This record gives structure tokens, sequence and C-alpha cells, in this order.
């Protein structure tokens, strides 16, 4: 076994790292007060789930996780709710202060005051490790802090855990819900700064996960709370195989191999099916070759996006509930002779699957109905640069004109890094160009 | 980011200041005595954004009251909140300033800021963690506009990273004290476009005009203007004031609704206009109507570059959401679209007293040069004859002051205009 | 279209399906550029008290 | 009111079709870079379909088809059809073509070229690109060195009379959002005014029937009809009058079933059905007919015109069919709509 830190960053990683533990809690039978009666081993163990969970000698499982952020309301709500007891008091910690939605004031004025505790902190978790694997990080990438205390803490993970993988789950900004006129800016900054520093990304574009739950979850007006349950729902069948016995990405070096053939392309779209309302009186439930269609409908994605107009890199299967090998072979045959597929020539056409057989664990008085079995493909395609073009124009259109540029540079940072950072993205557009695309009045 | 601390100066200031603190404290359920006696813990979540609390329970504005004379601060404590506020932070002078900035700022005012700062200095010091300060004031007279802008000025000095946000009165003819008001206005405003963040452009000429033409007032009274902007200024802090996402502090609004440094002179409207049911689709198109708008300018003269609008009460946000698309879809070419998104919205459960549901508008609009220029007018009649200017040059000033400070409000128009079309 | 490297446990199963073949900085660095962040704050800060002064 | 951006100021339809949402009083045209509209009539190249459909608020469409290019290009449309099993390399309304670049299918051509040759067969193929007609591969090889396609040139057309002259048969097909097939009603007919001189394909204004090529080196353009143009009305009768058939009977039938075959193979790769904005295209379907009226597919055109004294009524059924469909105002239709659902 090989342990697995998660750090949440900001109002948004923190209320997505609230929402996953609680599933996590759920999942493994851990209780509140962070007693399991299942696990048999008081005190210690290698197990699968240990990955995620320490413990105590009073047998208290404890979320290998460390929250930031740089003003304390956020946090202080996990301080004093129901999962309270789960984390110890130096696993929370607040500024007094945030970053203001503003990049440069969480990474360079907040951030060089904070960071040396919070990996303090980090430290303290990895000593507790025998073989640490590295890090999951959480976190938006419109908020000041989300975005700019993120990325030096990716930066000064890399240098004081040089050998460790580095995963991300990231909340890619949408007007409906969003909080600030320039967090596309935030986006880009942070984009650039982390691009070298992580392993593997898994964006999440609060539009599409907002749109699910209005059309499928039948909620009028989503909240933050309808969205980070289902995100949830989305990162625990993502980090299902770390935390159960399994064969396929066991480790986080495997995430990359499997998903990840060229270092910079690595954001692989998630697509989740089924998504079923709690309120829902009467309901079929799906079979194996009906969630996986789904896994090839843009309205299932976490990003919306059309991948018949762009290449696959690779494709991966997740499977939770009654489902056995061979009615998935029967599914993608079929799929195959139906759907746009195609892969880049230097990669096989292929699929790897994962089933878990435990159907998904769904919260208590949640929107999620309880379903016979689901699926999150993760597949590595060239389409999700559309997200990039969306942010990079909306970027070109704002500092063309400079505007709100005068509160970066007031916070120390440097106008140059503005275009620097952009320059990346038209270069990371440009790859995935390549890596995607052949070659009148009539 | 959590404690504001507040400043109300001269006669304009300390009545729409007073006022304001009468309505948000009956909003949070404080009475006269500092009391709480509320239904509902939205009440009590972030009070300490304004208020102090002192022993027995009781809650104290953070609030400093300035002025030269005592006339006006004797009838604010005399009020019906008058005993709310802290005796201690009562700092008057007793010689006036005769409508002119020249006495608030370099001679009278001179003599009474350092009192007034070791108030704020005492107030800055308990807080756990100052966001900054708002100020109320007008910019016609002498004391709330030559002293006030003299204590902005000093309180950058000494919070220099700290925001600074002003509730702003601007002089008309249509209800006007003196001739000099044009004078004082201008002076004021060069100091406002270097030494404040954000500024609530609030218009004597849109709450009289508004008072006639809308709320049927025959002869509008300076409570009458009054009524509007401390419903104005409730409105405008509901964001501040109670549990919430967007611009929920001083900062954060800065960010949303200021592209450019200078350019942070807002508009702000609200809806319904008073003196027994609204729709949504009726609120939008109301607190966006020219006609709702405290500045007298006319919004389809320009452009928006940035807006944040704020529901009150039990309503549906989804229609909310709609209605706001609906107006930036129908009315497109009024937003620059050199930013994208850039219409906030905000919804908060409590309504203001005595309604079920109510909009407020706050608008950084091209537009506000109309206002900037009907004032750089009235100074130019008089200038160019020096007229008036003896009560000045009397202070110590001089004429190359006002070709300044006129050369710099001019700047400040061309700049709106640039924007206008870009 | 064939199937490889099944792999069976109690708690579930994983396989590869193939339907066709192929065709930093340290924290020196990070320290100066924290610094030099610092460095230019301050130097506004320092004008603006300069034209407070005045 | 509907809002709607122009990014083709080039486009002669679009410019009619804009022209007439204005006239209705119910759409309003913005900024083309404003991006709070419902319609885009978007750019020819490189149009910016991942910002389509992000719009809070706005039900967003397009007049392209984001994929649909596949058909729309010489080499695109010869590789489509052999590579697809709804068309196939054994597909009968296709010439014979082959991609050859300056994979490259040069060996393959050859070896179909050496065979016909061996057979004495007629042997005349043709080269084009995105021209040079020969009955020597060494020739079309060497002049495209100098991607392309050659294509068996189809040596026994149809030929008018009085003329002795060849022609092409131009279809408008209008795709809606939930890929309904519009046929357009009025065809024309692209005609050669210089009669067919099968012993000289030097000279090309007697093999070629473009419009602009007849405008200039015809010296006979005009002479049978006004310009290059013969309509279905007088086609049919002709027919009628000469062949003793209708242009129902001998050719539209073989040119729905073209048009619905392509369209419904490409169909899954570019449908918007689920998809978070949405798309119509109209193209211009090309064709040729031979001497045994059988019907040929020369191309698809992506972006195409129309005939003068057919904008109005076309460019109209345009806002009814595809626009109005999605956002609807305040017959006798003009089209045909291609559907057939044979049972087996
Ligand atoms: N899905 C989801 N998105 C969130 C949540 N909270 C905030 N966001 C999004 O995150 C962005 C704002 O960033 P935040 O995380 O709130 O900001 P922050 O990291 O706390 O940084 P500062 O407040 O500026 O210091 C916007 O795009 C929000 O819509 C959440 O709980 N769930
Ligand atoms: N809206 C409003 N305007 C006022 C009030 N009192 C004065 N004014 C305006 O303020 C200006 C006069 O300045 P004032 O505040 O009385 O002088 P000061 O005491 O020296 O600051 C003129 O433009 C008046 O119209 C008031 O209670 N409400
Ligand atoms: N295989 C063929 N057989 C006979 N004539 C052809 C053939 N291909 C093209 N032509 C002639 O050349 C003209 C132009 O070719 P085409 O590819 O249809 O249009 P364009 O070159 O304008 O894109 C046609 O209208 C037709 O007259
Ligand atoms: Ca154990
Ligand atoms: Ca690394
Ligand atoms: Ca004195
Ligand atoms: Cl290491
Ligand atoms: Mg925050
Ligand atoms: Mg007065
Ligand atoms: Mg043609
Ligand atoms: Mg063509």
């Amino acid at each position: 076994m090989r342990e697995c830190i998660s750090i949440h960053v900001g109002q948004a990683g923190v209320q997505i790292g609230n929402a996953c533990w609680e599933l996590y809690c759920l999942e493994h039978g851990i209780q509140p007060d962070g007693q399991m009666p299942s696990d048999k081993t008081i005190g210690g163990g290698d197990d699968s789930f240990n990955t995620f969970f320490s413990e105590t000698g009073a047998g208290k499982h404890v979320p290998r996780a460390v929250f930031v952020d740089l003003e304390p309301t956020v946090i202080d709500e996990v301080r004093t709710g129901t999962y309270r007891q789960l984390f110890h008091p130096e696993q929370l910690i607040t500024g007094k202060e945030d970053a203001a939605n503003n990049y440069a004031r969480g990474h360079y004025t907040i951030g060089k005051e904070i960071i040396d505790l919070v990996l303090d902190r980090i430290r303290k978790l990895a000593d507790q490790c025998t073989g640490l694997q590295g890090f999951l990080v959480f976190h938006s990438f419109g908020g000041g802090t989300g975005s700019g205390f993120t990325s030096l803490l990716m930066e000064r993970l890399s240098v004081d855990y040089g050998k460790k993988s580095k995963l991300e789950f990231s909340i890619y900004p949408a007007p409906q819900v969003s909080t600030a006129v320039v967090e596309p800016y935030n986006s880009i900054l942070t984009t650039h700064t982390t691009l070298e520093h992580s392993d593997c990304a898994f964006m999440v574009d609060n539009e599409a996960i907002y749109d699910i739950c209005r059309r499928n979850l039948d909620i009028e007006r989503p909240t933050y709370t309808n969205l980070n349950r289902l995100i949830s729902q989305i990162v625990s069948s993502i980090t299902a195989s770390l935390r159960f016995d399994g064969a396929l990405n066991v480790d986080l070096t495997e995430f990359q191999t499997n998903l990840v053939p060229y270092p910079r392309i690595h954001f692989p779209l998630a697509t989740y099916a089924p998504v079923i309302s709690a309120e829902k009186a009467y309901h079929e439930q799906l079979s194996v070759a009906e969630i996986t269609n789904a896994c090839f409908e843009p309205a299932n994605q976490m990003v919306k996006c059309d991948p018949r107009h762009g290449k696959y890199m690779a494709c991966c299967l997740l499977y939770r509930g009654d489902v056995v090998p061979k009615d998935v072979n029967a599914a993608i045959a079929t799929i195959k002779t139906k759907r746009s597929i195609q892969f880049v020539d230097w990669c096989p056409t292929g699929f790897k699957v994962g089933i878990n057989y435990q159907p998904p664990t769904v919260v208590p008085g949640g929107d999620l109905a309880k379903v016979q079995r689901a699926v999150c493909m993760l597949s590595n395609t060239t389409a999700i640069a559309e997200a990039w073009a969306r942010l990079d124009h909306k970027f070109d259109l704002m500092y063309a004109k400079r505007a709100f540029v005068h509160w970066y540079v007031g916070e120390g940072m440097e106008e140059g890094e503005f275009s620097e950072a952009r320059e990346d993205m038209a270069a990371l557009e440009k790859d995935y160009e390549e890596v995607g695309v052949d070659s009148g009045e009539e | 980011m959590r404690e504001i601390v507040h400043i109300q100066a001269g006669q304009c200031g300390n009545q729409i200041g007073a006022k304001f603190w009468e309505v948000i404290s009956d909003e949070h359920g404080i009475d006269p005595t500092g009391s709480y006696h509320g239904d509902s813990d939205l009440q009590l979540e972030r009070i300490n954004v304004y208020y102090n609390e002192a022993t027995g329970n009781k809650y104290v504005p953070r609030a400093i009251l300035v002025d030269l004379e005592p006339g006006t601060m004797d009838s604010v404590r005399s009020g019906p909140f008058g005993q709310i506020f802290r005796p201690d932070n009562f700092v008057f002078g007793q010689s006036g300033a005769g409508n002119n900035w020249a006495k608030g700022h370099y001679t009278e005012g001179a003599e009474l800021v350092d009192s007034v700062l070791d108030v704020v200095r005492k107030e800055s010091e308990s807080c756990d963690c100052l966001q900054g300060f708002q100020l109320t004031h007008s910019l016609g007279g002498g004391t709330g506009s030559g002293m006030g802008t003299l204590l902005i000025s000093k309180i950058r000095e000494e919070y220099p990273d700290r925001i600074m946000n002003t509730f702003s009165v601007m002089p008309s003819p249509k209800v006007s004290d003196t001739v000099v008001e044009p004078y004082n206005a201008t002076l004021s405003v060069h100091q406002l476009v270097e030494n404040t963040d954000e500024t609530y452009c609030i218009d004597n000429e849109a709450l009289y005009d508004i008072c006639f033409r809308t709320l049927k007032l025959t002869t509008p009274t300076y409570g009458d203007l009054n009524h509007l902007v401390s419903a104005t200024m409730s409105g405008v802090t509901t964001c501040l004031r109670f549990p919430g996402q967007l611009n929920a502090d001083l900062r954060k609004l800065a960010v949303n609704m200021v592209p450019f440094p200078r350019l942070h002179f807002f508009m702000p409207g609200f809806a319904p206009l008073t003196s027994r049911a609204l729709t949504v689709p009726e609120l939008t198109q109301q607190m966006f109507d020219s006609k709702n708008m405290m500045a007298a300018c006319d919004p389809r003269h320009g452009r928006y570059l940035t807006v944040a609008a704020i529901f009150r009460g039990r309503m549906s946000m989804k229609e909310v959401d709609e209605q706001m698309l609906n107006v930036q879809n129908k009315n497109s070419s009024y937003f620059v679209e050199w930013i994208p998104n850039n219409v906030k919205t905000a919804v908060c459960d409590i309504p203001p007293r005595g309604l079920k549901m109510s909009a407020t508008f706050i608008g950084n609009s091209t537009a506000i040069q109309e206002l900037f220029k009907r004032i750089s007018e009235q100074f130019t009649a008089m200038f160019r004859r020096k007229a008036f200017l003896h009560w000045y040059t009397g202070e110590g000033m001089d004429e190359m002051e006002f070709t300044e400070a006129e050369s710099n409000m001019n700047d400040l128009v061309s700049e709106y205009q640039q924007y206008q079309d870009a | 279209m064939e199937v490889i490297e099944l792999n069976k446990c109690t708690s579930g199963q994983s396989f590869e399906v193939i339907l066709k073949p192929p065709s930093d900085p340290s924290l020196e660095e990070i320290q100066k550029k924290l610094e030099a962040a610092e460095e230019r704050r301050k130097y506004q800060e320092a004008e603006l008290l300069k034209h407070l002064a005045e | 009111m509907y809002t709607f951006v122009v990014r083709d100021e080039n486009s002669s339809v679009y410019a009619e079709v804009s022209r007439l949402l204005l006239a209705t009083g119910q759409w309003k045209r913005l900024r083309k870079d404003n991006p709070r509209f419902n319609l885009m009539l978007g750019e020819r190249n490189r149009l910016p379909f991942g910002r389509l459909g992000h719009e809070p608020g706005l039900v967003q469409l397009v007049n392209y088809y984001r994929g649909a290019d596949k058909l729309c290009r010489k080499a695109s449309l010869v590789k489509l059809i052999k590579t697809s099993p709804e068309l196939s390399e054994s597909c009968t309304w296709f010439p014979e073509s082959y991609v050859i670049y300056p994979t490259d299918e040069r060996e393959v051509f050859l070896a179909a070229y050496n065979r016909r040759r061996e057979g004495r067969e007629g042997n005349v193929w043709i080269a084009k690109s995105s021209i040079l007609i020969s009955s020597e591969a060494s020739e079309l090889l060497d002049f495209i060195d100098e991607v392309h396609v050659i294509q068996k040139y189809l040596e026994k057309p149809l030929l008018l009379e009085p003329g002795h002259r060849k022609f092409d048969i131009r279809s408008w097909v209008l795709v809606d959002h939930l890929y309904n097939i519009y046929l357009y009603r009025e065809g024309v007919l692209r005609t050669s005014s210089e009669p067919y001189n099968s012993a000289n394909f030097q000279d090309k204004t007697c093999h070629l029937t473009n419009h602009c090529i007849q405008k200039e080196y015809s010296k006979n353009y005009g002479r049978y009809e006004e310009g290059n143009e013969m309509f279905f009305e007088e086609f049919n009768q002709y027919l009628m009058d000469a062949l003793n058939t209708t242009l129902e009977n001998s050719i539209l039938l073989q040119i729905k079933h073209i048009i619905r075959s392509c369209l419904m193979c490409i169909e899954p790769a570019i449908s918007t059905k689920h998809l978070h904005y949405q798309s119509f295209q109209l193209f211009g379907f090309d064709f040729m007919v031979d001497e045994e009226l059988k019907v040929w597919l020369i191309e698809v055109n992506g972006a195409p015109a129309c005939a003068q004294k057919l904008y109005a009524e076309l460019c109209q059924g345009i806002v009814d069919v595809a626009i109005s469909s999605v956002f609807p105002l305040a017959p006798t239709s003009i089209f045909i709509k291609l559907h057939h659902h044979h049972h087996h």
C-alpha cells in the first residue's frame, strides 16, 4: 500500500473536498466520528482504504487530507459540521483575508506569507506515510486562492517531493455560478504556472455540471451543494481504484501511464452515467449497453465539447455495480459501429476497463437516485481543447484593453506574466491541434 | 476581510449617515439602545462588519461622526437612534466651514483632523481584520467636501493597503445651498479620483427629479431626498452585511467593478421607488430604468463597463437569472463586449423594511461622464471670471489649484469617453 | 477485438480490449520571484507615501 | 426580438437571408463579434464551433455543419466513399476516383489505367483539385506533381439538342437542425454552349461546364438560354419531347437517392441532435448525366451560390425551414423532404 495525500485549496477546493470525504466515509463504512467497525486490524494497516485514511490506536480513521483557505468562513464550517471529528485541527489551515479573486494576491502577496506553514502541515502528514505516492489537489481556476495559491503550492511541492505524482481536480469557470469578471485571467495564469508541475488534471466545467443537475436532477437552480455532490461521485469513480482492491489505475503513476502519453496534453475528459433524480418515482434501470453508450454523449461530459471532431489518445472505462466484461465488450462492439471514435495513429484503438462490483454509494437525502450500475469514462481527447479556446478568447478580449490588469500589477506581479501565460496557452492550443487534426461562391 | 469603519462628515454626510444607521439597525434587529431583538440568525452572522459588540450583548456602530460645527450632530444625538452611537466618536469643532472647501481642507478642517484620526485609529485597533472605510459626505459644502477629502488622504497615508469607499452627494442648482458648490465639488472630485477605490455618485439632481416626477412630491425636502439615499445605501451594502457569494467584501467588489483605477464612480439605482406586489420581471426592468438611477445620467448615452445587481426578498432565483440574462441579451449593445460576463447578480432572502421584494443596481457606466461634464460647465461659467474666488484665496489657496482640479476632472471625462468608443 | 490482461478479485475485475493496433525552478528561484514581487509592492507603496508627503 | 451575427460578407445567399430577417422586424443584427446572438451566419474557414452553445439564456444556431467538409472537399469525398460501407468502393453513382499526392493511391490508379488500356476500353480521365483531361496517365501524373484526384472522365455524356452540348445539374439541399433533408424543387442545368468534341480534350470550353468558363471562352455564351442556365420546366419538356420521358423518372429519382445516401452516411459524424448548439447547412450537389440517362455525382459544395432568379424563393425557404423552425416569428413547400424507410 502506498499513501495519497489530498489537498483542498480555496472555497471550491474545500467544499468539494467536504463532499468527497463524506462520500468516501459512506463507501468505506467509516462513521462521522472516524470509527470503522468492519476494519478488524485496530490501530494500523496496509489495506487499500489506508491509502486515503490513517488510523489511531483508538481506531479512528483520519483522512490523509489538508484543507487550506486564505479566509476562515468555509473551513470553519468543516470544523463545526458533521465530520468535524474526522479531522485534526492542524489539518485545517486558514488565513484572515482572502485573495480577492486576484491570482497575484493569492500567489505573491498572501501566498508568500502562508506557504511555509502549509508545507509544514503537509510534511506532518507525509511523515506518517511509509510510501507516499503523491498528491491529489482540488481547487478552482477562478478564485484568487484556488488559482494563485495552488500554483505556488504545486511549484513548491515539486521541490520538496520531486519524485511524487501530482493529480489535479480543477473547477473551470462558468458565468452561471461564477463570482468574478477576472476568472479567465486567473485560469490562464494558474494553468501557465502549474502546467509543468501537474501529471494529470481532471477539469470540471461548472457549466456542464450545472446543466446536468438542471436536466437530469430537475433542479431548477443548482447550488454548490447540488454541484458538489455530483462532482464527488465523479471524483470517487476516478479514485476508487486507489482505495479498493483491483488491478487498473492502482497507483498515481498509472494514471499518467494510461491516460497521458504526451506530458503537456494531460487533461482527460470525464464522462459519467447515469445521473438519475432521487425524486423520480418510477425509474427503469439502465443496462451496461445503455450507460456505456451514454459515455459518448456530450450532455454527460464534465466539459461540453465534441469528441467526434477530435482524436483520442487513450480511453478508460470505470464501472461500479452489476457489470461483467462480456456485456462491456458487447456494448463497445455495438457502439463502435455507430459512434465516431477515432484514435491517433500512434495509439491502439482500445479501452482499459475497470469494474468494481459495489454500486455507487449515494448520500442519504441527496439528489441522486441509487442505480444498479454506473460508469465513468476517462478519455484523453483533443476535443477538450475547445475549453482552452473559450478561455483564451475571453482572456484576449479583456487583455487587449488591459481591463483589470492594474489589480495584478498592484500586487507586485509584472504585466509580462500575462502575455507569457497567454503565449503558453497558445502553444498548448497548437499542440492539441497538431495531435488532433489532419489537413467561395460555388 | 471583515470590519468596515464608517465615517460621516458635515451636515449632509451626518444626516444621510444617521438614516443609514437607522435603516440597517432595523434590518439587523438592533434597537436604539443597541440591544438585539430579531428573529433570524442571518441578522447576526455578519453583524460584526458594521457593529462592535460591547458589554451586555450591546451592539455599537463602528461609526465616527465628524463636523466643524455642532448643530447637525446635536440633532443626530437627539435623533431616534442617536443614543446607539459611541459618545467618544462624536468629533466636532465650533467654527463651521462656511460652504468653503478651503476651510474644510486647509484651515478649519486642518485644526480638527488629527482628533478624528485618533478615533479612527482606536476603531481600527480593535478590528480583527479591517477591510477598509466608508465615508458619507456631500461634495458641495465645506466640511463633508473639503475636510472629508482631507480625511481620506490622511487615512490612505496611514492605511494605504485598505479599501476606501465613499457615498458622495453631488450638488445641483435644483437643490442648491450656495453658488460655490461647483467649485467645492470640482476640488473634491480630483481628490476622489486619486484617493478612493469605489465612489457611489449620489446626485441631488436625480434625487429631486425622482421625488418630483415619480413619487409625485410637489415640494421635496432634504428628508425626502434622504429616503431614497438610505434605501440605496442599504441596497448596495446588502452583500457586505449578509451571507453571500458575490461582492461579499469591499475589495472583491472593487475587483469586479473597477477595470481601470480612476474609473471607479458608480451610478446606483433602486426599485421599486418608494416615498402591493412586484414581479421579478418588473423589478428587473425598473432597476435598469434611467428613472430609477440616482446619478442624473442617461445610461443609453454610454456603455456599461461592469454592473452589480442585488435582489432582496423571497423570489424565484431561476426567474431572477432568466430576467437578468434577458436584459443583457436584449440590450447587449450597452454592455462593453471586451469585458465578457460583466454583470453579476446577488440574491438575499431578507427584504428591506416595508417591501416584499426589491432590487438594487450598481453600474459602472461611461455615461457618468455627463455628471462630471455638468459640474465642469458650472465650474467654468464662474471660474472664467474668477467669480467668488476671494472666499478661497482668503484661506491661502491660489487660482492654479483651481486650474489643476478642473484639468483633472476634464481628463476624467475624456477617459470615460475613450472606453465609450473602444 | 481481443481481450487481454484479465484480472479478477472478490471486489471486481479489469481487462483491456483492443479493437485495432496502431498505424523545474529551485527553492532559491521561487523565493527570489516572491521577493521580487514584494519589493515591487514596497516600491509602489513608497512612491505613494512620497506623493502623500508632498 | 431574435439576434444574429453576419460573419461571411462575401456570401450572396446569406446576404439575402440577412436582408430577409431584418425585413421581418423581429430579428436584430449585432456586431459580428458580439457573443450574445441566437444565429451565427458563419465564416467559410475556421468557424469557431468550440465557442458556440455556451451562452446561458440563448438557444444558438449556426448555418454550417461541423465536419461536413468531408463531403465537400474533392479528396475527402473520394476517401469517404471508398471507406464507408454504406457507400463502398463498389458504389455505382460515383465515377472511379483516386487520391493522388504530388495515402497516395498511385500504383492502384495505374493498375486500373493499364487494365483499361489492355482491354482497349476508352481510357480518358480527369484530374482536378480544391483541370487536365487526358487519355495518357503520364500526363495526368506529371501535371499534378508540378493533393489531387484523378477521375474516370465520363466519355459518354447526355448531350442537349440543338447544340450537341454538355451540362451539369446543380441541386440545392438544405439540411436542418433535426437532420431533415430538404431538396429544393428548383435545380438548374449549367450548360456548355459549345458542341462536345471528344477528339480534343485540349480545348476545355466544351468539356468543363462551369459558368465562369463558358462566360469567357465560349463565343456562343447565352446563345441557347440565359445565361448558360436551363431550368427544370424546360429540361423536363425537352426530355418529354425528345426522349419520351420525364425529369422525375429518368434523373431526379437517382439524384434524391444519391443526396440521401451521402448525407445519411455522415449523419452520425455531424448531427447536432444532442449537442449544446445546433447546425443547419445549405449544400450544392453537382451531377452529370450520361446518354443512358444514368446520374453520376461529381461533387458536393458546402457554400454554394444560387441562380439569380431563384435567390428570392430559396433564401425565403431557408429562413422558413432552417431558422423560423428554431426561432418562430410572432405552401406548397418549395422543398421535397427526402425520406424513405424500406423494411428489410
Ligand atoms: N463546483 C463548485 N465550484 C465552486 C465552489 N465554490 C466556488 N466555486 C467556483 O470557484 C470560482 C471562485 O473561486 P473560489 O474557490 O470561490 O475562490 P477562492 O479559491 O476561495 O479564492 P479567493 O476567495 O479569491 O481567495 C468560481 O468559478 C465559482 O463558481 C463549489 O463549492 N463548487
Ligand atoms: N441629499 C442631501 N443633500 C444635502 C443634505 N444637506 C445638505 N445637502 C447638500 O450638500 C451640499 C451642502 O453641503 P453640506 O453638507 O450641507 O455642507 P458641510 O456641512 O460643510 O459639509 C449641497 O449640495 C446640499 O444640497 C441632506 O440632508 N441630504
Ligand atoms: N468525371 C467527369 N466526367 C465528365 N466531366 C467532368 C468530370 N468531372 C468534372 N467534369 C466537368 O468539369 C466541371 C467542373 O468539375 P467539378 O469538380 O464538378 O467542379 P469544380 O471544378 O468547379 O469544383 C464539371 O461541371 C463537369 O462539366
Ligand atoms: Ca486497520
Ligand atoms: Ca514534476
Ligand atoms: Ca481655531
Ligand atoms: Cl520525493
Ligand atoms: Mg475564498
Ligand atoms: Mg449646509
Ligand atoms: Mg462544380
Ligand atoms: Mg467546387
